[PDB]
Parts: C-alpha cells; structure tokens; sequence
C-alpha cells in the first residue's frame, strides 16, 4: 500500500470479493421459559484498551 | 442564507456596508468568492481517510 492514509486492515479492492450467505445452523428450537447464559460482570474481549 | 438559487445582487444590495466586505478590495473577487461559496476536523481526517479510500479504489478499478 502506497498510502498511509489508508487503515492498516481494510478489505483492498484487489482482494476478490466473497460470496453471498450459507448458514446451517439447526439448533433446537427451545421452548422459551428460561433464562439464557450470561457473562460475569468484569469479562471483556482480552485487548479492549 | 444564501444558496445556488441566490444571486450575487442581492449579497450586493444587503452585504455591501458590512466592513468585512470592504476588506476585499476587489468587486469581482468578491463576485467570485461568493460565487465559490454558492457551490469538525476529526471528521475530517474520516474524510481524508475515505478519500484515500476511493482514491485506491478508482484506480484499481480501472487497472
């Protein structure tokens, strides 16, 4: 990259595109009386800062 | 409030006595600069940045 300006990741033009979607992904469809699994209070993704 | 439909005669006829306008010692500069008018800064480095950004893209397009 001849340019500075631009970010350090970015998706070049050069780069081909990626196709459209595909998702399986056949969970179980729950009966939803419940509550679902939540993190604790002090977790956060490991570089934030 | 002037826009691309106002006319410099009428910046003439209601901007003239202002001594802003008399610092420019020139008539058709000012027509000019009013004319360049007619048609904050973090943003603005967004803006250098998608400006980079189209800049690469048009030439790898047409490449």
């Amino acid at each position: 990259t001849e340019d500075p300006d631009l970010p350090a990741f970015y998706f070049d033009p050069l780069i081909n595109p990626i196709s459209h979607r595909h998702s399986v992904k056949s969970q179980e469809p729950l009966p939803d009386d419940d509550e679902e699994f939540e993190l604790p209070e002090f977790v956060e993704p490991f570089l934030k800062d | 409030h002037l826009d691309s439909q106002s006319r410099w005669s009428k910046v003439k006829d209601k901007v003239e006595s202002d001594p802003r306008y008399k610092a420019v010692d020139s008539s058709s500069m000012r027509e000019d600069l009013f004319k360049q008018y007619i048609e904050e800064k973090e943003l603005e480095r967004q803006a250098r940045i998608e400006a980079s950004l189209r800049e690469r893209e048009r030439e790898v397009q047409k490449a």
